[PDB]
């Protein structure tokens, strides 16, 4: 109970300093940050896997050239969101209609 | 002398006909644009400049019949295409 | 881009003479080292209008 | 006898002391191409795209 | 296919009527080499068939869009496989089916040894032999669509084609067509796929959605149209 | 000075009946009147005006009457009638200036000393030329040339308070108007909106014909402005800017498709309750 | 060396110093020499805070004037040494200051958010009804032309 509350604090401060870091950088080598940040390369890649798998941070991981890419996702996206569903929606109503077809 | 057909204008432009060396080219779109006369921007790493630059000058009479063609190129451009909409949209606009 | 002696083999074209000259019948030519958008803003303009008429004009 | 009177007239007098008169309007064409400028709204108008973010907005509203 | 091309099916014509014009001409242009249009146009006819009844029509219909689909190279999906009214008189081609996706030689000619009576009951057998010999076409399809570049020996080894030229032959002939978009490069061995560009901003949805505008307010015209209000 | 001038429509309609009261006989073509409204630091609006005897000779054009007096009578009266408005500058038809324009402006000056001229054109109404407001300036004629005086264009609005756009509406309600636009007027505009282009264009490449044969002498700010305006032109190459094809394509989903949908599921509900209903009637023709 | 500091223009530093050690550094006869950047420990300290405010100018004007930069180019342009001159641009960025976002090879000083399409399709709109300039454009060329017009 301070062993485990010890641990959560230090992936904490690892994932404050990973934000507050790198923050500048837009495609940076991992093995500049690890030595930025003090850390091995395959434990910051694995901490920076796990951070975009959570959402955390966004962000993508090119281990192709052992390289960490930084962007954002636009959220013009709500117009479709409601476009889709109200689709899905007039899907029923043309059920229904088909209903009333019976009828004629 | 580019008439925003090409407006990216590479640092190999400058350097000879300005006959400058390429590293002071940054220096003098530096000087021009802070002094007012250009507003465009410089992209080092593929060395060119984006110009868009509100300085005029007098219009050497060919220059302004030129200009007046440019001109003509527009209109007729303006007016061949307000025809097409017109025949169009002849349906709806009674 | 294929290099000329690869399409000598599998064409079939035994005598190198027989291929280039074959590759002179066709417009897929030899090449220098032997290795045989806007926005239209018309057409569609005239769909959006013809979406206008079919909206008025009435049935 | 195309419009009918008011009541508020009629007390007021009407049809017994004084008679309404018809009333008609003369506007000629030059008048009403005149005024029709109050509202005319431009050459440009017709050419000027709608703020692209507030369209948006109001598309998804 | 000479009748067809000089005569403009009704438009106005019954649904019914539809779909077995559309079954016909798509056997056409399926015998007749044209696949891709000829799926396209056996998947409108059984939308456009009756849902309760034509079981048999539906089961030819079915059957010959499993043979469309898998000379193609694409691979029908088993939903089909497993309706009641629809199962045992696919079984055959189901079993037809599952050796294209495995390219099993043998298990083809067993299928055709032991089932031929039933295909040319249907009238099958020609267009089961050309996929007798496109299996490896499909094989090709499914590689391309999974792998994005590739060395050739690796396509002749997967294959089993025994030679990396007849890969590069058969990988060629295939991408002349539409099933694969790629492009071989013969000086080291790539069989590099096409690189997929946003198909937004490309002026594509803009297209599709207009023949959707087209086809909707073409619907709404001809409802507004057929109102016919009564006398009385 | 004044950033821009608010013509009301009653100094329209007053210049109007004006131009036709003098024109019965008054074939001068061009008429003189003042026009008063309140004033302000900021936009300027105009809600009145009369017209004073002028008279106008062809000969030099600088042999002019107008009478000053009756100009300081009438604005006697308005000022009695309604002193809120007091005198802001003068109006005439013809819409050549004539050389006096300066000259009577000096007039003018005296009982107002902003005075604009407003020219208030009468037949010509085709595309965007209710109004003209001019307003003179002390300047030689730039930097480095001679002295002049050089009216100077000041944007103009047709603008009208209550209890006068109901009158102007009361007078329109002709097959007009319909507030609400619907598409076929406002593809309408569009096609006013490029004939009016299209008209500044050819207005613009006629200066240019005159000056480039030495017709006319070439105004140098006049050519700074065309080429400011060539090179504020865009460029729909460049293909950051071919994008726009994403929000154009984002246009279409919202309408077209979605739109279009619902309007075509409605449409064949309507006939769905149609063919029923006369199935109905029908029936009970039993 | 106060209205240098003022307008902007890049500072190159090899001139700045070149140019300025003789009196910042040393004294002059005519002016007393100043105390705060003498050979003291906060005299040094002092001539590195310049050395930094000099490259700080440098790189917002850069970001007020540049779209994108190579770090070795930047570097000699500072005149830092490339991992200093990226460690620099970094703390400037961190601290929510000159907005950057450094590549390997391209350490672009702006580009703002690439322009989305919704903000560069509203700058485009915005430069074509700033063409109705044109309008005034012609009205004015009747008008301040009608006086020659009749004076031909």
């Amino acid at each position: 109970i301070i062993s485990t509350h010890l641990a959560k604090l230090y992936d904490n401060l690892l994932e404050q300093n990973l934000i507050r870091v790198i923050e500048p950088f837009s495609r940076v080598q991992i093995e500049h940050i690890s030595s930025l940040i003090k850390l091995s390369k395959a434990d910051v890649e694995r901490k920076l896997s796990q951070m975009i798998l959570d959402k955390k941070f966004h962000g993508i991981l090119d281990q192709g050239e052992g390289v960490l890419i930084i962007f954002d996702e636009p959220p013009v996206d709500k117009t479709y969101e409601a476009a889709l569903e109200t689709i899905q929606n007039m899907s029923k109503v043309v059920d229904s209609l088909y209903n009333k077809a019976k009828k004629l | 002398t580019r008439p925003a057909n090409h407006r990216q204008l590479t640092f190999e432009e400058i350097a000879k006909s300005a006959k400058i060396t390429v590293n002071e080219v940054e220096l003098l779109v530096m000087k021009a644009l802070s002094v007012g006369l250009v507003k465009g921007s410089i992209d080092e790493v593929d060395k060119r400049v984006h110009m868009t630059w509100v300085q005029p000058r007098v219009l050497d009479l060919q220059q302004i019949k030129g200009m007046k063609d440019r001109l003509e190129f527009w209109c007729t451009d303006v007016k061949s295409m307000e025809m097409l909409v017109e025949h169009q949209a002849h349906d709806i606009l009674t | 881009k294929i290099l000329f002696t690869e399409a000598t083999r599998i064409l079939f074209f035994n005598t190198p003479k027989k291929m280039t000259d074959y590759a002179k019948k066709r417009g897929w030519v030899l090449g220098p080292n032997n290795y045989y958008t806007t926005i239209p803003s018309t057409e569609l303009a005239k769909q959006v209008i013809e979406y206008a008429r079919q909206l008025e004009m009435i049935v | 006898h195309l419009n009918k009177p008011s009541i508020q007239a009629l007390i007021h007098g009407l049809n017994r002391h004084y008679y309404s008169i018809t009333i008609n309007y003369r506007k000629n064409e030059l008048e009403q191409k005149m005024l029709l400028n109050l509202h005319k709204k431009s050459w440009m108008e017709g050419l000027t795209l709608q703020d692209y973010s507030e369209h948006c907005k109001h598309n998804e509203s | 296919e000479k009748l067809v091309s000089k005569s403009v099916f009704p438009e106005q014509a019954n649904n019914n009527e539809w779909a077995r014009y559309l079954y016909y001409t798509g056997r056409i242009k399926a015998i007749q080499l044209e696949y891709s249009e000829a799926r396209r146009t056996m998947t409108n006819a059984l939308r456009k068939a009756p849902q309760h009844t034509a079981v048999g029509f539906k089961q030819t219909v079915h059957k010959l869009l499993i043979v469309v689909e898998l000379l193609l190279g694409e691979i029908p999906d088993r939903l089909q496989f497993r309706q009641p009214s629809l199962k045992r008189s696919l079984m055959p081609y189901f079993l037809l089916t599952q050796a294209v996706r495995t390219g099993n030689l043998a298990k083809f000619n067993q299928v055709l040894d032991q089932f031929g009576e039933k295909f040319q009951a249907d009238g099958t057998y020609t267009l089961i032999i050309r996929l007798r010999h496109n299996v490896i076409k499909t094989g090709v399809r499914m590689i391309s669509l999974s792998y994005s570049r590739i060395s050739l020996a690796d396509i002749a080894q997967k294959l089993q084609l025994d030679s990396p030229e007849d890969a590069e032959f058969i990988v060629a002939k295939a991408i002349r067509d539409g099933v694969i978009e790629a492009s071989i490069n013969h000086e080291k061995g790539y069989v590099q796929s096409k690189e997929m560009i946003d198909i937004y901003s490309t002026r594509e949805p803009q297209l599709a959605f207009h023949q959707r505008i087209s086809f909707c307010l073409d619907i709404h015209n001809m409802s507004v149209k057929a109102m016919r209000f009564p006398p009385k | 000075a004044v950033q821009k001038v608010v013509v009301h429509p009653l100094v329209l309609l007053s210049v109007v009946d004006h131009f036709n009261r003098i024109g019965k006989v008054g074939n001068q073509k061009r008429v003189v009147g003042v026009l008063l409204g309140s004033w302000q630091k900021k936009v300027l609006d105009v809600s009145n005006s009369f017209a004073v005897p002028f008279d106008e000779d062809d000969k030099d054009d600088s042999v002019w009457f107008l009478d000053h007096d009756y100009l300081e009578n009438m604005y006697g009266m308005f000022k009695k009638v309604n002193a809120r408005e007091r005198i802001v500058g003068w109006y005439h038809t013809g819409p050549k200036l004539h050389k006096n324009d300066i000259a009577i402006n000096e007039l003018m000056k005296r009982y107002c000393p902003n005075s604009v001229l407003v020219i208030i054109d009468v037949k010509p109404k085709d595309l965007g030329l209710p109004t003209e407001a001019y307003i003179s300036v002390e300047e030689v004629h730039d930097d480095g040339t001679p002295t002049s005086k050089t009216f100077e264009h000041v944007t103009s609005e047709i603008g009208a308070e209550e209890a006068e756009e109901v009158g102007v509406e009361h007078l329109l309600r002709d097959i007009k108007d319909t507030t609400v636009g619907t598409l076929s007027q406002r593809i309408t505009n569009q096609v006013h909106g490029l004939k009016g282009l299209n008209s500044k264009l050819l207005d613009i490449r006629s200066y240019l014909e005159k000056v480039a044969t030495g017709k006319l002498p070439i105004n140098h700010q006049i050519i700074y402005q065309l080429q400011d305006v060539f090179n504020l032109l865009p460029d729909v190459s460049l293909q950051e800017f071919v994008k726009a094809f994403y929000l154009k394509t984002n246009d279409q989903m919202v309408v077209v498709y979605l739109a279009s949908l619902i309007r075509s599921v409605v449409a064949l509900h309507n006939l769905i309750n149609n063919k029923i209903a006369n199935r109905d009637a029908e029936k009970k023709e039993g | 060396l106060l209205k240098l500091f003022t307008t902007m223009e890049l500072m190159r530093w090899s001139t700045l110093v070149e140019d300025y050690g003789m009196e910042l550094r040393k004294g002059s006869l005519e002016s007393p020499a100043t105390d705060v950047f003498g050979s003291t420990e906060e005299g040094e300290k002092r001539w590195k805070d310049l050395k930094n405010r000099v490259v700080e100018h440098n790189i917002r004007i850069m970001a007020k004037y540049y779209t994108r930069i190579t770090m070795k180019r930047m570097a000699q342009l500072l005149d830092l040494s490339v991992d200093e001159s990226e460690a620099f641009l970094s703390n400037l960025v961190v601290n929510k200051t000159i907005f950057a976002k450094v590549d390997r090879l391209a350490g672009i000083i702006n580009f703002q958010r690439p322009k989305d399409p919704n903000n560069l399709l509203n700058d485009w709109s915005q430069k074509l009804n700033s063409l109705m300039s044109l309008v005034n454009k012609t009205t004015h060329l009747i008008a301040k032309e009608e006086m020659i017009h009749n004076l031909q």
